[PDB]
């Protein structure tokens, strides 16, 4: 954990675009991360910040980097329903079938939180429809039990 | 009046005497406080939930009690957070003039009722209600030097052995104890528990059944069967006292008809009952006492009977138990009433030493040294009388005050010495008619003051309660020197004074004196010749004074403002903050640092430092603590190096290289219960149900916002904690109940282990005391050890918590805020160099007004109190300029004589800002003091030439150029006397070092240079004034 | 209730004493922990 890297780590949680700039042409550590092991990437996932993945990504950002309990940014992004944030991560190349420590998937979550666009373009990329996590659920599983209609029709 | 007690000189001296005695007796029944209270009365709800995160708290208890604080009076606001910690303190603020007890009553009984609703944990632990708005008299540091015991050893020392008879002790009006007594501490072990198969359920039922107080009755109770013999109460289970005990429950018995005892699947001791706070002085295990005064006690009594019991307790303290006193506000009590009495002391001298030197005989020079402890005694007794206490502030009044006692005493004098050598007048009838003379400018003066310093009294909150302390010694002196002046002064006058003969000026007497008596005549001749002339052109004065007028509204204006200087108390804050997540021992390498740094690079100034980690103001948790710095005494810290304000930025420069940590040192507030009024104090609201993340949002939104306005906008931060990472984990019901697990086992074993759990209670030597289950350390460290964890299964198999639980990294708030019983996020700030916070306030309202939908805001704290300040100040100082008016007016039979008066007060500001912009000082309440003082001053000189110029037009027919010219001859002499005396008796406010010397150099300054340009300007200006006023009216 | 006056001066009596510091116009205290598990303290105060 390197100092820049800590700025860039703090710039990318808190949306600081034009911070962010400056970093990336000084060269902080790109691939810096916390206790957790979240990544810059991992934060502006997490909080939606739509620029500062795509400038991450530009400059040589893991998009396939997980944290502690193995969560990708696509986890987080698919999660918090940032839609344009996971369509960027899969057109660079991010796991759509990444499980986490729980067999848990991108899917899964947006599944679980009613991310209906966010469903689709995690199937449209090749999201597995039959995974199943540490309790043998499927996302089609969790759409159930939330008694959630239109999800579950997705799903088929 | 004073004819009648010129005839009766005795019955004078009753008067006096009655006064002496009434003052002295005021001496033995007053209070003796650092501060009078200032602050408006606040109730802090405490409450403590082992384990908790700050949701948890916030959503099942402070939600819960804030919704129940309904039907209580004059309350102001109210406010709370709630942090993972496990703790909430709500704080309730009261109406100034608010009885403290009525409101902590009705608060605690609208909480009383609200109990059932609260957690059975919380219950458990109880919700404490606090007076919060009182300060520490001392802090008592107890540490050990041996290396012998740890500060859970000294905690548990101090609650058995010291606490309650401190408590005991007079004028101790409330002791907390920094730590707990010992509880006792059963460390868990997963794998010992596994392999029994038990849980932490088993380990809390068995310790409920086990270590207890069982009832059961009597023998031969009533009713009794007659004839019975023997009554007798039965004595069945009583509580566990030792390790031991505890290690010895039983907890199963295995097949093999072997014995699972407690001590077999945990740690046991006596411990502390948290270990949040690493307490250590110079670097030393320490605990402490930190102790109040109680209500009307005196300070100094109470600080010497607590140092006497603690002595009586050392011959049983163990061995290196040590005492210190890190924290003492009574040195500042003692200083302060040194100066009032060294203050006397040197007036009196002052006042002799001029007396002498222009009168030349001691017979006058008693005179006035009579009068000053006669009007001191009796200020006393006024003080009581209105229920006021000897304090700082007032004490500092009395010193100000003195100064102003001692002109009515002098002006008297002078007077009957120069009409016994202008008329040959013999002492009593000089004395009648000097009387005649003078009464009148004696009254004004005082009217004047009064008129100046009384609306000052009523404004309101914080401002008005220091104020007050000023306005009532320095106007009740200003009423008692008045009477004195019209009752025993001039009897003394007529009855002390020796003859003088018509025309003996003294020019023919010998060597030193006979030279400045002729010096000075002919000084008086020169001077009254400049007033002729001066009155042959006064068209270019009335152009001066203009410039004047001019430049002191320039000088005002460009005055920075502030509202208390800072001091150099003896002790200062260090500041220690490390990133998000950072731990305990972290932390503590860098305190350590700290202190290695002061004792070190300050070995010539610091006693000690007490590093507090897990401590901060403004969110506690493992990565924040502060390290309070103790000095040596100012003496022993000669210069400006050597000065709170220097040390702290020789520190602060030199921690800027450090880590991954803000490591910096700031100076108290000036008075540590008002606690800091500087900038503004601004809550951020969540007035629809927007959330944490949007109100986060918006917060940021606000702040950018200020960033972009340097020009108007410093420093503008939140108060607050940021999100920090959390682990959420999910347990999975269908599973649970699949393999036949309960929630409640799950949820026990969960939180007592990792989060502790307060069982029951024992007896420890007599003292009753906590059990706390919970795991060792190294079994709650990290998400893996969660899978070492087993719970039973209905059908008695032992389920690893990793089969029914899932987990995930995620964000969270470590410290919820809440204003008003909404969600809140509060930032503070202050106005950029030459912006005033007023206009600051304005800007924040202005982009707090873009912010979106739902976001509202509310000032607070500081900035509620200068919004209603600001509110009252101009119909203040409106009431003040009409009631100098209308006594001036009566004085004078005119209504437009007053103005000549009234035109001098620029003349004694002008010297003020001039002193203090010269001296870099600021517009702050010490500084207001002293403009004040400047008016009532300036307006002294002009009442008496204003005086005699009138009764020498009104009663002896002479023309306006006439009587003005003789008028400034005879004022010449007593507004020189009484000003050297003064400006003479102020210099040790302008020169002082240290030990409050920041509130004295503030009024100290402005109150000479007032003078100097006061009396140097009036004594040609107010004949001018005087001259003009009449031609044009 | 059932509680000895030992038990009870050293669960309640002691406890309830060490927290009546600092009232305002306390002349003295005193009180009793009995065998029936009864406590009274009683505060007295100045005359006025
Ligand atoms: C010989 C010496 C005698 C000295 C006597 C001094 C008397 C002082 C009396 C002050 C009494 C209160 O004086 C003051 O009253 C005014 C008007 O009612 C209030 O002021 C109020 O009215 C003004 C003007 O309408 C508003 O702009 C203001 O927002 C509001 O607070 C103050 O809040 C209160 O502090
Ligand atoms: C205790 C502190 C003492 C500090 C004293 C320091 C010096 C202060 C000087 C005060 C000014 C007095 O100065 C006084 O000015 C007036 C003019 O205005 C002069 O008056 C003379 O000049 C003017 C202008 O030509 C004429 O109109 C006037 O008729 C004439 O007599 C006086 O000769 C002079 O004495």
């Amino acid at each position: 954990g390197s100092d820049l890297g800590k700025k860039l780590l703090e710039a990318a949680r808190a949306g600081r675009d034009d911070e962010v700039r400056i970093l990336m042409a000084n060269g902080a550590d790109v691939n810096a991360a916390d206790v957790v092991g979240w990544t810059p990437l991992h934060l502006a996932a997490y909080w939606g910040h739509l620029e500062i993945v795509e400038v991450l990504l530009k400059n040589g950002a893991d998009v396939n980097a997980y944290d502690t309990l193995g969560s990708t940014p696509l986890h987080l992004a698919a999660h918090f329903g940032h839609l344009e944030i996971v369509e960027v991560l899969l057109k660079n190349g991010a796991d759509v079938n990444a499980k986490d420590d729980n067999g848990i998937t991108p899917l899964h979550l947006a599944a679980n939180r009613g991310h209906l666009e966010i469903v689709e373009v995690l199937l449209k990329y090749g999201a597995d429809v039959n995974a199943q996590d540490k309790f043998g659920k499927t996302a089609f599983d969790i759409s159930i039990n939330n008694g959630n209609e239109d999800l579950a029709e997705i799903l088929q | 009046m004073p004819n009648f007690f010129i005839d009766r000189p005795i019955f004078a001296w009753v008067i006096a005497i009655i006064i002496m005695l009434a003052g002295g007796l005021a001496i033995l029944k007053l209070p003796v406080a650092q501060y009078p209270t200032i602050a408006p009365p606040a109730v802090t709800i405490s409450a403590s939930y082992p384990g908790a995160d700050a949701k948890t708290v916030q959503d099942t208890v402070t939600q819960v009690i804030e919704q129940n604080m309904n039907g209580i009076d004059n309350l102001m606001y109210m406010s709370s957070n709630s942090d993972s910690t496990g703790t909430v303190q709500i704080t309730l603020t009261f109406e100034s003039g608010t009885d403290a007890d009525i409101a902590q009553v009705q608060v605690q009984n609208k909480l009383q009722l609200a109990m059932p609703l609260l957690p059975q944990e919380v219950q458990q632990q109880g919700v404490s209600v606090e007076k919060s708005s009182s300060s520490f008299l001392m802090v008592v540091g107890v540490i050990n030097t041996d290396g012998t015991m740890t500060q859970e050893d000294i905690s548990d020392y101090v609650a058995a052995n010291m606490k309650d008879a401190i408590s005991r002790t007079s004028g101790v009006g409330d002791v907390q104890l920094f730590g707990s007594q010992y509880a006792m501490r059963i460390w868990m072990n997963p794998n010992e528990l596994n392999k029994f198969q038990l849980t932490p359920v088993d380990v809390i039922t068995a310790i409920k059944a086990q270590n207890a107080q069982v009832a059961a009755g009597q023998l031969g109770g009533t009713p009794p069967v007659k004839g019975q013999q023997l009554n007798a109460s039965i004595i069945a289970q009583t509580r566990l006292t030792s390790t031991e005990e505890f290690g010895k429950i039983l907890l199963k018995v295995n097949q093999d008809g072997s014995r699972v005892l407690l001590r077999d699947v945990a740690k046991i001791e006596l411990g502390g009952e948290n270990y949040d706070i690493i307490a250590e002085f110079n670097g030393q295990p320490a605990s402490g006492l930190g102790i109040k005064l109680a209500t009307g006690a005196n300070a100094l009594d109470t600080a010497a009977a607590i140092r006497a019991e603690l002595a009586k307790m050392e011959p049983f303290f163990p061995s290196g138990l040590k005492i210190v006193y890190p924290y003492d506000t009574t040195p500042f009590v003692k200083i302060s009433i040194h100066e009032v009495v060294k203050t006397l002391v040197e007036a009196i001298i002052l006042v002799f030493l001029v007396m002498y030197l222009f009168l030349q005989n001691f017979r006058a020079t008693l005179i006035p040294t009579i009068a000053v402890p006669v009007v001191l005694l009796g200020t006393f007794a006024v003080l009581a009388a209105f229920g006021f206490s000897i304090n700082t502030l007032t004490m500092f009044g009395m010193v100000l005050a003195i100064g102003l006692l001692v002109d009515d005493a002098i002006v008297v004098v002078e007077n009957v010495e120069r009409v016994m050598a202008e008329e040959g007048l013999p002492p009593k009838e000089a004395t009648r008619k000097s009387m005649g003379q003078i009464q009148g400018a004696l009254v004004g003066i005082a009217m004047v003051l009064s008129a100046v310093f009384v609306p000052m009294a009523f404004f309101g909150g914080s401002t008005g309660a220091i104020y007050r302390q000023f306005s009532i010694t320095i106007v009740s002196a200003m009423a008692l020197s008045v009477l004195v002046a019209l009752i025993l002064t001039p009897a003394l006058c007529a009855t002390m004074l020796k003859p003088i003969a018509k025309g003996d000026h003294g020019e023919g007497k010998k060597g030193f004196f006979g030279w400045f008596n002729r010096m000075f005549e002919k000084s008086t001749h020169h001077y009254t010749d400049s007033v002729g002339g001066i009155l042959r052109s006064t068209g270019r004065y009335l152009v001066l004074y203009l410039i004047i007028v001019v430049g002191m509204a320039y000088l005002f204006v460009r005055l920075p403002s502030s509202f208390l200087p800072d001091e150099d108390q003896g002790v200062f804050m260090t500041m220690v903050q490390l990133p998000a997540g950072a731990t305990q021992e972290r932390t503590q390498k860098v305190l350590n640092e700290v202190t290695h740094y002061y004792l070190t690079k300050e070995k010539n100034n610091v006693e000690s430092v007490f590093a507090v980690n897990g401590f901060g103001f403004a969110g506690r948790g493992q990565n924040t603590g502060i390290a309070f710095v103790s000095l040596k005494d100012w003496a022993d810290r000669p210069g400006e190096e050597n000065k709170v304000e220097a040390i702290t930025m020789r520190a602060t420069r030199a921690f800027s290289q450090i880590k991954d940590a803000m490591v910096f040192a700031f100076n108290l507030p000036a008075i540590v219960e008002l606690g800091t009024a500087t900038g503004f104090d601004f809550e951020l609201i969540d007035q629809a149900g927007l959330g944490h993340e949007k109100l986060t949002q918006a917060r940021n939104q606000l702040l950018a916002e200020a960033a972009k306005h340097p020009d108007m906008l410093t420093s503008v931060r939140p108060n607050g904690l940021e999100d920090t990472p959390q682990f959420k984990i999910d347990i999975d019901q269908e599973k649970a109940q699949a393999l036949g697990v309960s929630i409640n086992d799950i949820n026990t074993t969960l939180g007592a282990a990792w989060g502790g759990s307060y069982v029951n209670d024992f007896i420890d030597r007599g003292r009753v005391k906590k059990v706390y289950v919970m795991s060792e350390a190294k079994y709650r460290m990290l998400p893996d050890d969660i899978g070492d964890w087993y719970v039973r299964a209905a059908d008695g198999q032992m389920v690893p918590f990793s089969a029914f639980s899932s987990s995930r990294w995620e964000y969270g708030s470590p410290r919820l805020e809440r204003y008003n019983g909404l969600p809140s996020m509060e930032i503070l700030g202050q106005a950029a160099p030459g912006k005033s916070t007023g206009e600051a306030m304005e800007l924040m309202e202005q982009l707090a007004s873009k912010l979106p939908t739902g976001v509202g805001y509310d000032w607070t704290g500081m900035s509620y109190q200068e919004r209603l300040s600001g509110n009252q100040a101009p119909s203040l100082y409106a009431i003040s300029l009409i009631v100098v008016f209308l006594c001036l007016a009566a004085l004078y039979e005119s209504w437009s004589i007053p103005f000549s008066v009234m035109l001098v007060v620029p003349l004694g500001v002008i010297g003020a800002l001039l002193a203090a912009t010269f001296r870099g000082l600021t517009n702050d309440v010490y500084f207001q003091v002293g403009l004040l003082t400047t008016i009532g001053l300036s307006a002294k000189n002009a009442i008496l030439i204003v005086e005699f110029a009138k009764d020498l037009m009104d009663k002896e027919g002479k023309g306006l150029i006439e009587a003005t010219l003789d008028a400034v001859r005879m004022a010449l002499r007593p507004i020189l006397m009484t000003s050297l005396a003064f400006i003479l008796g102020v210099m040790p406010l302008v020169i002082s070092t240290g030990a409050g010397s920041g509130a004295q150099n503030a009024v100290g300054t402005g109150v000479m240079g007032g003078m100097v340009t006061a009396t140097v300007l009036a004594i040609f200006f107010v004949p001018v004034f005087f001259v003009v006023v009449r031609r044009r009216f």
